[PDB]
């Protein structure tokens, strides 16, 4: 129960998350999927989601919701309307390629997981949204749930189960705010990505104004061997808060950059040094990493040596965990480049429904060019900070926030190179 | 300031005191007329930054 980040390939969900044995059914049926899913779903809906309480298991996604809690909120009968189970993979925070190599090499995974998320809730067929830039790998689903639909283990009789299921796969058109739980709604829908209020909740009234729960691609994938290993070998690893395994993509400034499957609570410098060797330079060249993938904030190297990658210790450390997305930056590289760069994307995937995040972060982005340019006064810092904390709460989705926290990360911890910046260009 | 050194003195007596310092007239003791431009300064409330409407 202490120091504990480091396992082995029987705890590796994801078994061919490198491509390697087969991504077809024939293959897939090896590693252990498909295997007793008829006695998984007969056993109960409630078991399923008592097991999903047990193990802790927290959204994957970006926003860390527990699981169980979100899915029964649809447990309820259904008041003369069909209910519906959206899989997102709209993978578009910066990063994020983990959902893009499950999608391809084990989509048979996905396909079991969501199906026995939907009879754990209740859902007359499942919608797996995918973005737009990923055809290949769609295909290679849709190949996949042509190969299920085969065999039988979806339609008119699901593994038997004396309940029918069927899988369709919507497809995107490159926004990256359709990967919010509503614009991805509205977008299925067939109209722009522009996010509703919440409330009303999906499990009310979502898609085609009927219950929904949306959830990750890792968030089911790892449902259905939960409930074929139980929860407490899912709680047993990771902090007691927030357990399990968990998908690591590495980016940037690393000699040899990957996807990693850990252990949750691992250290970020652990992490770093067994899997993608030590950073150029060694960690004395570290400058600072990004944990989740663009909405958090930055870390200075002072608490990279004392930090485990969780939900609750990032959140002590001002900081929060989203996809697990790390980044590093290495002495080499502007920053505030980077983070100005950050704020051009989150102003080019705005949709713009809501002022703030319409307007104030195109205010910051030209704020950060700006100091970029070094062609600001530092009686601007604080201004561009109190910008933030009115784009921070004040938005219908947290696509502000998510364009307000790298921000706030860089000024609490990076404000002497600004001010630097700033008299240099002064002088100059 | 034309006067003649002895009307002076006649006007300096019977007033009872030297006006020729203190005259009612002007001639180059005044500000001009045409002058530099100025930079006139600013107030507060504007910080730029910790500064509410509502709080003042
Ligand atoms: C009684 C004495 C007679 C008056 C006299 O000559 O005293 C002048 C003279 C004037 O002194 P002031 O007050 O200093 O003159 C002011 C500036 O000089 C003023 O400076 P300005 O820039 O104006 O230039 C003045 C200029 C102006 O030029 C003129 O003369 C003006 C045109 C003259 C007609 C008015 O010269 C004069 O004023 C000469 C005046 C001389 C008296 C003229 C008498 C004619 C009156 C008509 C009689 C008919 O007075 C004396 O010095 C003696 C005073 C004795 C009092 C005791
Ligand atoms: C702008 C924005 C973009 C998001 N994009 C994604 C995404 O691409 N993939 C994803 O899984 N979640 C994304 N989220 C978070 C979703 O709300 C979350 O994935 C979904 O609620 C499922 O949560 P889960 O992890 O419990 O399954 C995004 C949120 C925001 C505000
Ligand atoms: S924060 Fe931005 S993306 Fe989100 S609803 Fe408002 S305008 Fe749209």
């Amino acid at each position: 129960k202490t120091s504990f980040g480091s396992l082995k390939d029987e705890d590796r969900i994801f078994t061919n998350l490198y491509g390697r044995h087969d991504w077809r059914l024939k293959g897939a049926l090896r590693r252990g999927d498909w295997y007793k899913t008829k006695e998984i779903l007969l056993k109960g809906p409630d078991w399923i989601l008592g097991e999903m309480k047990t193990s802790g298991l927290r959204g994957r996604g970006g926003a860390g919701f527990p699981t169980g809690l979100k899915w029964s909120f649809m447990n309820k009968p259904s008041d003369g309307r069909p209910k519906y189970l959206v899989v997102n993979a709209d993978e578009g925070e910066p990063g994020t390629c983990k959902d893009r190599e499950i999608m391809r090499h084990d989509p048979h995974k996905l396909v079991e997981g969501c199906l026995v998320g939907g009879r754990a809730m209740g859902a007359r067929a499942a919608y797996i949204y995918i973005r737009g830039e990923f055809y290949n790998e769609a295909s290679n689903l849709q190949v996949a749930i042509r190969e299920a639909y085969e065999a039988g283990l979806i339609g008119k009789n699901a593994c038997g189960s004396d309940y029918d299921f069927d899988v369709f796969v919507v497809r995107g058109a490159g926004a990256y705010i359709c990967g919010e739980e509503t614009a991805l709604i509205e977008s299925i829908e067939g109209k722009q990505g522009k996010p509703r209020l919440k409330p009303p909740f999906p499990a009310d009234v979502g898609v085609f104004g009927c219950p929904t729960t949306v959830a990750n691609v890792e968030t089911v994938a790892v449902s259905p061997t939960i409930c074929r290993r139980g929860g407490t070998w899912f709680a047993g690893f990771g902090r007691e808060r927030n357990s399990g395994t968990k998908l690591f993509n590495i980016s940037g400034h690393v000699n040899h950059p990957c996807t990693v499957e850990e252990e949750m609570s691992v250290p970020l410098k652990e992490l770093i040094e067994k899997h993608a060797g030590g950073v150029t330079g060694g960690w004395d060249n570290l400058l600072a990493v990004i944990p989740g993938g663009s909405s958090t904030p930055l870390i200075p190297k002072s608490v990279c040596e004392t930090v485990l990658m969780d939900f609750d210790a990032l959140v002590q450390a001002q900081t929060g965990l989203g996809t697990a997305a790390v980044i590093v930056m290495d002495r080499s590289t502007d920053i505030v480049k980077a983070i100005a760069r950050l704020i051009e994307f989150y102003k080019h995937e705005s949709c713009g429904q809501c002022t703030p995040c319409r307007e104030g972060v195109d205010w910051m982005n030209k704020v950060m060019a700006r100091f970029v340019k070094g062609d600001a006064r530092p009686a601007e810092i604080d201004s561009l900070w109190e910008i933030s904390k009115q784009i921070e709460g004040h938005t219908i989705c947290a696509l502000g926030d998510g364009a307000a926290w790298p921000v706030q990360g860089l000024i609490r911890h990076f404000r002497p190179e600004l001010e630097d910046r700033m008299q240099r260009f002064a002088q100059q | 300031a034309s006067a003649t050194r002895v009307i002076q003195k006649l006007r300096n007596w019977a007033s009872g005191q030297d006006l020729q310092a203190k005259l009612q007239l002007r001639y180059q003791e005044i500000a001009k007329r045409t002058q530099p431009p100025p930079k006139l300064p600013v107030g507060p409330s504007h910080k730029l930054s910790n500064n509410y409407y509502c709080t003042r």
